């Protein structure tokens, strides 16, 4: 604040400190699925991996 | 009665890969043929389930 000096009016201002808040919130379930049957499993899928998991 | 040559008849088999979700099977044999067992629970109506196929 401020004022004049030697001003017969010697009041003083008080001043007000205020802290803030925001919030984060986990909302979201992301996902891959797949489904293989056990043919599909035995006599058509040669590499699990490079041909299934890394999709 | 049959009388038959090797070439005649042809038998082939394949015994199912058991899954990576699936409780670890065994593995039977019939007559040389290699069955796969499958044993799976059924929490819904509190019953465990086999197959042994092939």
């Amino acid at each position: 604040n401020r004022r004049d000096l030697r001003d017969p009016d010697r009041t003083v201002i008080a001043s007000e400190l205020v802290e803030h808040s925001f919030g984060v919130t986990l909302d979201k379930h992301v996902y891959a699925a797949l489904k293989f049957t056990d043919e599909q499993r035995t006599l058509d899928i040669r590499d699990y991996t490079k041909q299934v998991l890394m999709p | 009665a049959y009388l038959w040559h090797r070439t005649a008849f042809i038998l082939a088999y394949r015994t199912p890969v058991v899954p990576e979700g699936a409780k670890a099977g065994a593995s039977f044999s019939a007559n040389g043929v290699a069955l796969r067992w499958l044993a799976d629970y059924d929490y819904s109506q509190l019953g465990d389930r086999t197959l042994l196929d092939v």
